């Protein structure tokens, strides 16, 4: 959806399917599953080979602070009162990360 | 020093000779001092636009802000 | 507002600045307040 200037928004011709790839050329893949649900998050990543892009970058323990809505409390990491640290969850790589 | 007489946004000159540079998006003219800071050097043609059938231009395929699912090397013209 | 208007039969409307549509409805406030904009409309979804 997206809003023109009369006021209201639009959605034909909009579709979602030519931004699918565009994202997954850009993006780190990450999953939090919990023990009723499930989140799959897409954030974006800065390229090293080529020195012209200005991508702001940041690390794995930032990243799950500014993809979930993560609050830092006291060194550690919340989500929902829920504990998430580098010890209190079980991570998992495939093989070429 | 602009006589590019197809309207490709860009030096004819560094079109013609020995190259040039996409750098802060705009046309720098090539250092021999550039290799050591990652950049390239790219060397294209001004009779025409699309000089290789692209469907996208010169200067859209130099500075990549075309399409981001384009492979790296499909960047220079 | 003049607080002489309800004896009048006037009423009071509240809103918001920072957005147009303050309740995201398709009309937006001034098209919302002043009822000239679908006479089908039930008085009581006259205030924004």
């Amino acid at each position: 959806g997206t809003k023109n200037s009369s006021g209201q928004i639009v959605t034909e011709g909009n579709s979602w399917s030519d931004y699918i790839s565009q994202i997954d050329s850009i993006s780190a893949s990450i999953i939090l599953d919990t023990e009723n649900e499930s989140y799959e998050r897409r954030v974006t990543a800065k390229n090293l080979q080529d020195p012209e892009d200005k991508t702001p970058e940041l690390t794995i323990g930032e990243a799950i602070e500014k993809a979930f809505g993560a609050t830092k409390k006291d060194g550690l990491l919340y989500f929902n009162d829920i504990p998430i640290d580098e010890s209190c969850v079980e991570l998992i790589f495939d093989d070429n990360t | 020093d602009e006589d590019l007489d197809t309207d490709n946004d860009n030096i004819p000159d560094s079109y013609e000779r020995n190259g040039y540079t996409i750098k802060d998006l705009i046309a720098v003219k090539w250092e021999d001092s550039f290799a050591e800071q990652g950049y390239k050097k790219y060397v294209s043609n001004y009779l025409e636009s699309n000089t290789a059938g692209d469907p996208y231009t010169d200067y859209e395929k130099a500075s990549g802000s075309f399409d981001k699912a384009i492979k790296t090397e499909a960047r220079d013209p």
